[PDB]
């Protein structure tokens, strides 16, 4: 965390630059304010890849049926097709995950979010 | 609680979002599942339009360097009120006005203005200080797109629509970024490829992407050899006998462009001396259907492919898929080949593939231009808010476009100006020089935007003959750099309309309120004009002409017309609240809506009536009799195309399309032995642009906090260097320190690097290279010669 990214000290002066944050791994799940907000991802990405022939995340975020219980890896909002109809898997539009679900490190925002929650319009605390 | 209706405060595409709201305050964001672009989805920066209006600098109170004492530039910054500020900040003009002129005195907005804020500012400065010195930071995004739009087809904005996603056969995306930068859309295109197995996807790029993960003809060209990659595919239409002649001979012609067109930089730079015909650039010529063939017959497969460095067999591939008279093509370009300085020829050579292949104006079938800003297009481009251009697509040069102006806004014959104004970059460099004295920022961050900033944007800002505004919602390096900071309500602060990349025009009310003092720019505008009177401003002998414009007051002329006040404080929805309407008695929006509608509305560009847009989820424009168009230029599908016709690209007199015979070229600046790497700049999924709003949104920020430089594995260790290392990205402008990042997103090829551009710390633009495309004048910022230490 360095010179406000935001406001940039008696700017091009020249700044040295705070070395990449890390990422959190430990695999906690995070909890949000609004139904539609996102879900942080709280594990890593990295080697993950998401391509025409591959999804490494539908690999273990998906739903059982064929009669047998397992529990829940996806809500089946993924599975509601343009025109919100319910297909029987995960829809395609859906399929880059990495548009929605961003995961997070370890860095101090540089300014405090006033934004509040629904319940108690308290500033958001997660 | 409540749930109010409101387009996506970033992006072109323009979702639609669902405004929660409680007790004043925005609650959630969700997506609108009503909304035709998206349909409920959105992306991590619209689920968290949330967090947006929130960080804690909203700035409250307009800043002037020095509250006493007088003021000082190489002062301090204090709270003032609205009228000293607007005190000051008058008499600054005033005397400008009067040493040097309109030609003195400059605005730069965005295509993140509101439709009516753009228009209240053409008005301001042109009908009110007679200056045309307007111009948007659209100029760095979309010139080059419009600029070929007219060439091209006479008439600018696409002539598809998002339909086509869902259409089409095949997508090409030339140099763009989908993946991260218009998602929704890239969901879209995803689950027709994913949804059809016919279909076809082949991504071209100078790096590895996001976006070309889901290829299926993966191509990596050279910086600015896609030139020469489009005229192969013309080449191969043409060798293999697929022309579609119906077409290409009933609705088009042919012309050649002016060929050693230079790097558009001062004169005084080499590059311009040796630029023998920089004079013209847009030069066109007409030619022979046989003339332009045997240009395009130069770019052999075998030769192209020796330019790019993308084996033959890639481009077979490409070329093919543009061919077969069945795979509807759909190409998507942005940035690539608009931030090119050859980029108004990028745009007519994608043009030509389709115009020679007949494939345009149909679902499925064609070439769209993804527009960047929220509305670069719905009120930059539509509104006209660039240096040379009034509304609908008139030009100040044109005297008939002036009259027809004046006509409307109620002004005296004569009155508007016929000089064309300092384009955006200009705008930098005669404030660097002292030709512009008198300076109003708005809605941009342009000390972080514009090229070269350390060689004339910094010092034009801080140069003692100058005085600069700026209107902002948070702190921002701009603001920083300026000598007036008026504080702007935001977003759903205010009530106002957008018009996304596809042409639609949609509204939104306000919800909440503003911060302490801060105002909607549309009312900054409108208030600061009350300061002036027709006599201090307009010319005497227009005045002798005009008794009835002798005191009176720019707003008086521009705003109290009778035509802008046309509508009552009521007409407003009862619910939801209207601080532009409180101040003042009239109702701005419904009466400026009204007003710039009229200049479309008849002739093409067709807006709805005002209060339609607030009850629907926008309508892609030419609206006649409540109908919205998908496609432009089809009989049937375009209500503009007379029964007995087909098609007909009316914004030309023949109503044909031109292809253009041009050569390719190289970049302005390309690496040497000092400086062996490409610079690539752009941006993440997770920050737009300055990330004064995204990086204020803590699940954002902590996603990615910095910029980085994405850099090659191996370009690395030979360096001594390893991922995390503080590097120097140097350039003969500037340097800056990123952190290395290899194995990141952006897999960079051997000497090309890539850094994102939203970190105020990081400045690349330092580093930039301040070329332009010579015919639209957008810089070009995604490559320049760098060193790495
Ligand atoms: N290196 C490099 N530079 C580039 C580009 C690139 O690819 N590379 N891209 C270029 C392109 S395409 C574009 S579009 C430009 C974008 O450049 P800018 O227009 O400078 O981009 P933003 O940062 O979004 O600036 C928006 C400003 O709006 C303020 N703001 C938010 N809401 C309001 C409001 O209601 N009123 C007011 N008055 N201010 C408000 C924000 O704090 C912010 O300062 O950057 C250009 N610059
Ligand atoms: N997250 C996020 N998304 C945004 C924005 C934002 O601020 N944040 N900005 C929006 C705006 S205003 C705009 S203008 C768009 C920009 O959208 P894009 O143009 O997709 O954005 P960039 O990331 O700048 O991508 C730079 C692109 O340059 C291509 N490129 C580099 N050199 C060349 C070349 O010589 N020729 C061609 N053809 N391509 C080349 C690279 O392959 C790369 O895809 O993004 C929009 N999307
Ligand atoms: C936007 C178009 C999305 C894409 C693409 C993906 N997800 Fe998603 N996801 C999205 C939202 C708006 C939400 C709701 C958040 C809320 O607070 O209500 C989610 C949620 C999830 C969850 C949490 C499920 C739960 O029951 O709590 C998971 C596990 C999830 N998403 C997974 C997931 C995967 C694997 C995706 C790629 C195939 C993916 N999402 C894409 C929005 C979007
Ligand atoms: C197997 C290991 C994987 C893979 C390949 C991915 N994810 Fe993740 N993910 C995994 C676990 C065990 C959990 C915790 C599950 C639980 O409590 O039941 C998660 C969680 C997430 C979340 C947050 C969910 C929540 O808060 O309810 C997200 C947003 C998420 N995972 C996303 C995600 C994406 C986008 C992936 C592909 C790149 C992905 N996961 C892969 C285990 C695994
Ligand atoms: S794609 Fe663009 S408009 Fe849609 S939510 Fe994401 S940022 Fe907003
Ligand atoms: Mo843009």
């Amino acid at each position: 965390d360095a010179p406000r990214l935001t406001g940039a000290d008696r700017p091009m002066s020249e700044v040295a630059a705070p070395p990449l944050p890390e990422t959190i791994t430990d695999d906690r799940r995070v909890g949000r304010n609004y139904p539609e907000q996102p879900p942080v991802i709280p594990h890593s990405i990295e080697g993950y890849q998401l391509s025409v022939n591959a999804n490494r995340c539908l690999e273990c975020h998906r739903r059982q049926y064929s009669g047998l219980v397992a529990a829940p890896m996806i809500s089946i909002t993924h599975f509601q097709d343009r025109e919100g109809q319910m297909l029987a898997d995960v829809s395609p539009r859906r399929y880059f995950c990495t548009a929605c679900h961003v995961p997070q490190t370890n860095a101090q925002p540089l300014v405090t979010n006033e934004f509040r929650d629904m319940l108690t319009l308290m500033p958001a605390s997660n | 609680i409540r749930w109010s209706k409101a387009p996506c405060r970033f992006c072109g595409t323009g979702c639609g979002v669902m405004v929660g709201t409680r007790d004043g305050q925005v609650v959630a964001t969700h997506g609108d599942t009503q909304a035709e672009v998206n349909r409920g989805l959105n992306c991590v920066k619209g689920y968290f339009l949330s967090k947006i209006m929130y960080g804690e600098d909203r700035l409250t109170t307009p800043l002037l360097r020095m509250k006493d004492g007088v003021y000082h530039k190489e002062g301090e910054f204090a709270p003032v009120s609205w009228d000293e500020a607007f005190d000051v900040m008058a008499a600054q003009a005033k005397l400008v006005l009067k040493e040097k002129a309109p030609e003195a005195v400059g605005m730069f907005g965005s295509g993140q203005w509101t439709i009516w804020e753009g228009y209240a500012a053409s008005k301001l400065m042109r009908a009110g200080f007679r200056s045309n010195n307007l111009d948007p930071n659209a100029r760095h995004c979309m010139a080059s797109a419009a600029t070929a739009f007219m060439r091209t087809f006479g008439m600018d904005e696409p002539m598809g629509c998002y339909d086509d996603f869902e259409a089409a056969d095949a997508f090409v995306l030339w140099g763009s970024n989908m993946a991260e930068m218009h998602p929704i859309l890239w969901s879209r295109l995803t689950d027709r490829r994913l949804s059809h197995e016919h279909v076809r996807v082949a991504v071209l790029s100078t790096f590895t992407h996001r976006s070309s993960d889901l290829s299926d003809t993966p191509i990596i060209f050279r910086p600015g050899t896609d030139r020469a990659i489009l005229n192969y595919i013309a080449h191969h239409i043409i060798s293999t006998g697929r022309v579609n002649r119906d077409f290409v001979d009933r609705h088009t012609n042919f012309a050649l462009g002016a060929t050693d067109i230079g790097y558009g930089l001062r004169p005084e730079h080499q590059l311009q001396l040796a630029a023998k015909g920089a004079a013209d650039a847009g030069a066109m010529t007409p030619t022979d259907f046989e003339t332009f063939a045997a240009l395009v017959s130069e770019y052999t497969l075998e030769k192209a492919a020796e330019i790019s460095g993308v084996e033959p067999a890639l481009l077979e591939e490409l070329a093919e898929l543009y061919a077969d008279p069945d795979r509807k093509w759909m190409s998507l370009w942005t940035m690539g080949f608009n931030q090119h300085v050859r980029g108004v020829w990028a745009n007519h050579m994608v043009y030509n593939l389709h115009l020679l292949t007949g494939k345009i104006s149909e679902p499925g079938n064609s070439p769209f231009s993804l527009t960047g800003q929220p509305f670069a297009c719905g009120t930059a481009r539509e509104v006209g808010t660039f240096a040379h251009r009034l509304p609908a697509d008139m030009v100040v040069t044109n005297p008939e476009h002036r009259a027809h102006a004046e006509e409307i806004w109620k002004l005296p014959a004569g009155l508007l100006p016929d000089w064309v104004g300092a384009h955006a970059v200009e705008q930098d460099r005669k404030l660097h020089d002292g030709e512009i004295n008198f300076y109003w920022v708005q809605v941009n961050n342009n000390m972080q935007a514009a090229p070269n900033i350390d060689q004339e944007t910094y010092p034009g800002y801080r140069n003692p003959e100058n005085f600069i505004v700026v209107s902002d919602a948070y702190p921002t390096v701009t603001g920083r750099a300026a000598d007036l900071v008026l504080p702007a309500a935001m977003w759903v602060e205010k009530e106002g309309a957008y018009g996304n990349a596809e042409r639609r025009t949609h509204f939104w009310h306000q919800l909440v309120e503003a911060p302490g003092e801060a105002r909607s720019d549309l009312w900054q505008l409108m208030e600061f004009s009350k300061r002036f009177t027709t006599d201090e401003v307009w010319p005497e002998e227009i005045l002798s002409a005009a008794p009835a414009y002798r005191g009176k007051t720019l707003f008086e002329v521009l705003f109290a017309n009778g035509s802008v006040d046309r509508f009552p404080a009521s007409d407003v929805n009862p619910d939801h609240a209207n601080h532009e309407a409180a101040l003042f008695g009239f109702y701005p929006q419904k009466g400026l809506f009204e007003e710039y509608a009229a200049f479309g509305r008849g002739h093409g560009h067709d807006l709805a009536p005002f209060d339609t847009y607030h009850e629907v989820r926008g309508l892609h424009w030419p609206v006649v009799e409540g109908e919205e168009t998908r496609w432009r230029y089809r009989e049937g599908f375009d209500p503009y195309v007379k029964p007995g016709e087909g098609l007909r690209f009316y914004g030309k007199p023949d109503g044909r399309a031109v292809i253009l015979g041009v050569p390719y070229e190289p970049p302005a600046e390309s690496p040497d032995e000092e400086f062996g790497f490409w610079l690539v700049t752009g941006r993440v999924l997770e920050h737009w642009h300055s990330g004064s709003m995204t990086l204020r949104w803590p699940e954002l920020y902590k996603a990615f906090p910095g910029a980085v430089c994405f850099m090659h594995p191996e370009d690395a260790r030979s360096r001594g260097l390893n991922r995390g290392s503080e590097v120097r990205v140097i350039s003969r402008r500037g340097e800056i320190r990123t952190r290395l990042e290899t194995r990141g997103r952006n897999r960079m090829p051997r000497g090309v690097v890539f850094v994102p551009w939203f970190d105020a710390s990081q400045l690349i633009n330092k580093v930039t290279l301040d070329a332009n495309d010579p015919i639209s004048r957008q810089t070009d910022f995604k490559k320049c010669a760098v060193k790495i230490e």
